[PDB]
RNA sequence: CUGAUAACUUACAGGACGCUUUGGCUUCAUUGCUUUUCAGGUGAACUGCCGAGUAGGUAG
DNA sequence: ACCTGAAAAGCAATGAAGCCAAAGCGTCCTGTAAGGTGA
DNA sequence: TCACCAA
């Protein structure tokens, strides 16, 4: 049984609003929030 | 008077220079190479007589290869051992007492310490002689090697060796001569009808010069109780 | 008389294929290849004695010869561990 | 560091001019006014601990 | 008898999908892939 | 005339399964770039003729 | 027809660089060949 | 010809 779904969203946020992705497991200023990321183009 | 032999590339030599140390092959092997190169040319010109030889090593690569010994009589192989070998690419600058191209190439010797030594055909252009050491050393190509100079530091022990092997991590010890055990006598079976004595190896430390011309050139020195290939500068 | 040669082969292999160099005889890694330093790389080589055994596969002069054998005293075969030209023959 | 004057800073060497750099934003000459725009969200995150 | 083949395949995976190569034997990463060098 | 002479290390192979880094945030106060400055080599290629021709032709 | 691109001085001080929790278990590492002396 | 022998 195989059943592949292709899902796609559409978010309407306020003006100039904030978006929150997942963030990495980190192993004179230290980064307090490092995002997970992929290379597109 | 300084005849230049470039890129003498030995494929499979021996690294067991002594029964004690492994590394670059012994310096009675580089001497016996040249005195076979002399003694061939004494078929035509009976007064050739190399005096000393400058060694410029590139690319050692010591490695444990194998040695399949030949079947010997019940017919099976002999006992299995372990053998270290090295693949030297050196270049050699002689010092002659005073010759075509094709006289030199056919009178090259073909083994440097069990290994086949060859010059490539395209490198035959560089066998020409000169008169001054400063041009003969600027003459040969593939410049990036160390000349062999003996480390004449008082020593008596292996800790004397290993202490000098860390201040210079490029210092390499090997066999430099043969320390005898009795006086040479007449035996009924001897190597080529000469006087035979039993010897033991002599281990010295060997420098590397960037470039004292006499110190760089090596020669055979006979001591009433040993025989050591020293530089001229000792 | 001297007669130097300088031989150069050119092998067109399949995609991404194996090569089989000669490999060492010592006493962990179970297939250790022989190597030499060319430039700054390790490179697999074929031996100076692995080569010379291939130039000297000549012997088909034995009493029952169906294949050439490497030239040697009591000429041995290493496919089947036997001595053609055994000394009792 | 204490408060007595340094004797190297003479009258001539302290009237010497001191060049620097800033960013400088201003309204263009023929403009009328300036907009400024953003958005606030009021949420109920305080009801229970995260 | 020699008979050399040259196989080539073509995979149409879903959007942003996962591909599973072979992975190494080791004696802290818990999944180390086998690799080569192409370009 | 080299710890000399001679020297085939071989054959076979599945590393896998699972995995939410998250929460909070005011960079900012101050300021004079000035003073002065020759691109020249233009005596060469003229003066008529036809045509409505500011186009275009022609003589020596 | 070629030739020229000026000198003279300066580049500010003050303060801070948060934490807290963890790092998985089951199972294995192959076999065949190659002896010198003495009764 | 075979009984001898280790890390």
């Amino acid at each position: 049984g195989l059943a592949i779904f292709e899902v796609r969203a559409t978010l309407h946020l306020p003006t100039n609003a904030m978006v929150r992705p997942s963030q990495v497991f980190t192993e004179k200023t230290q980064n307090s929030r490092v995002f997970q990321s992929t290379t597109i183009d | 008077s300084f005849l230049v032999l470039p890129n003498i590339r030995v494929c499979g030599a021996t690294a067991l220079s002594s029964p004690v140390t492994v590394g670059i092959p012994s310096l009675t092997a580089f001497f016996g190479f040249v005195h076979a190169f002399e003694r061939n040319i004494n078929r035509t010109t009976s007064s050739f007589r190399v005096e000393s030889f400058a060694i410029c090593v590139h690319q050692l690569h010591v490695e444990k290869r194998g040695l399949t010994a030949e079947f010997v009589e019940t017919i099976s192989a002999p006992a299995t051992r372990d053998d270290w070998q090295c693949d030297v690419v050196f270049s050699l600058i002689l010092n002659t007492n005073f010759i075509d191209q094709d006289t030199l190439v056919t009178s090259l010797p073909k083994r440097l310490a069990r290994g086949s030594a060859k010059i490539a055909i395209d490198d035959f252009k560089h066998i020409n002689s000169f008169s001054t050491l400063e041009t003969a050393i600027e003459s040969l190509p593939i410049e990036a090697g160390r000349w062999l100079s003996l480390y004449a530091q008082s020593n008596n022990n292996l800790s004397d060796l290993l202490a000098a092997m860390t201040e210079d991590h490029q210092l390499m010890a090997s066999c430099v001569g043969y320390h005898l055990l009795e006086e040479p006598k007449d035996k009924p079976n001897s190597l080529r009808g000469y006087k035979h004595a039993i010897a033991e190896c002599i281990i010295g430390l060997i420098n590397s010069i960037t470039f004292d011309p006499n110190t760089i050139f090596w020669s055979l020195k006979n001591y009433q109780n040993y025989l050591v290939v020293q530089p001229r500068s000792i | 008389g001297l007669a130097i040669f300088e031989v150069r082969a050119t092998l067109h292999l399949p995609t991404n294929a194996m090569v089989r160099p000669s490999q060492v005889f010592t006493e962990q890694n179970s297939r250790v290849f022989q190597s030499t330093t060319i430039d700054g790389e390790r490179s697999p080589i074929l031996g100076a004695f692995k080569t010379g055994a291939a130039i000297a596969t000549i012997d088909d002069w034995y009493p029952e010869a169906t294949e050439p054998l490497r030239v040697g005293r009591f000429g041995v075969h290493r496919e089947d561990v036997t001595c053609y030209r055994h000394p009792s023959t | 560091v204490s408060g007595q004057p340094i004797k190297s800073a003479t009258a001539e060497a302290l009237a010497q001019g001191n060049p620097h750099q800033v960013d400088f934003c201003h309204v263009p000459y023929g403009a009328s006014h300036i907009e400024c725009s953003f958005s606030v969200s009021f949420s109920s995150e305080l009801r229970q601990p995260y």
